[PDB]
């Protein structure tokens, strides 16, 4: 199934991956930014290294990255807190209106079911990451050219693991579908916890656009 | 300002 290019590319995927990580904290469950600031100093150094991301136009690159963010750390979250914890959450203690709490868990709860692999979690990261559909990108073909080659091996790696059930690859997709909608809440969200004189790293601001 | 952002990206 998987050859000879769609090896190389997985391994260097996988390595790329695999060499940024969370350290320590993931004990001690404020803290709450730390966790934010990892996620997305993790997240750059993942997309940079990606397959063709250098010759990306800068205003696109900023652009993907932006867009790209809270789906990767419902991901990258999920990965983590559902493995290292084999929910408890400072959440609704942190001041968020419980309009979006109850919400945004159902998504997390979701993709923990999925029940993905690493390398699953790694390229599907990646799609999410360079989808040429975001918000101000110009040249959509020129993303929609290294996103090709990590769908295409993503879809064969879901009838690996595992065949039983055909729907997997579409179920994944779906649900990370079913999460961008949630993005303008996402938006919401935040400037709700903002009002409240209460304010994030210089980081957290250019990320999430505040 | 995307700045951090752009350094994060072009930093070797
Ligand atoms: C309280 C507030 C804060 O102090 C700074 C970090 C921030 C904005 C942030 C930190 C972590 C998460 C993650 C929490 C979970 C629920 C695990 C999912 C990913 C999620 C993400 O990083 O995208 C979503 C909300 C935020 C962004 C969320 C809203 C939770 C509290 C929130």
């Amino acid at each position: 199934e998987l050859t000879p290019d769609q090896q190389t590319l997985l391994h260097f995927i996988m390595d790329s991956y695999n060499k940024q990580r969370m350290p320590q904290e993931i004990t001690n469950k404020l803290i709450l930014t730390e966790m934010a600031t990892n996620h997305v100093q993790v997240l750059v150094e993942f997309t940079k290294k990606l397959p063709g991301f250098q010759t990306l136009d800068h205003e696109d690159q900023i652009a993907l990255l932006k867009g790209s963010a809270v789906e990767a750390m419902f991901l990258r979250s999920a990965e983590i807190f559902n493995k290292k914890l084999p929910l408890e959450e400072r959440i609704r203690n942190s001041g968020i209106s419980d309009e979006y709490i109850t919400p945004m868990f159902s998504f997390y709860k979701s993709i923990g079911e999925l029940k993905m692999t690493q390398e699953e979690y790694a390229l599907l990261t990646a799609i999410v990451i360079l989808s040429p559909d975001r918000q101000y990108i110009k040249d959509r073909e020129a993303v929609e050219k290294l996103q090709e080659p990590l769908l295409d091996v993503l879809q064969k790696l879901c009838k690996i693991h595992q065949p039983e059930n055909p729907q997997h690859f579409a179920c994944l997709l779906g649900r990370l579908t079913e999460l961008r909608t949630f993005n303008h809440h996402h938006a919401e969200m935040l400037m709700s916890w903002r009002v409240n004189d209460h304010k994030f790293t210089p980081l957290l601001c250019e990320i999430w656009d505040v | 300002e995307n700045a951090l952002l752009r350094y994060l990206l072009d930093k070797d």
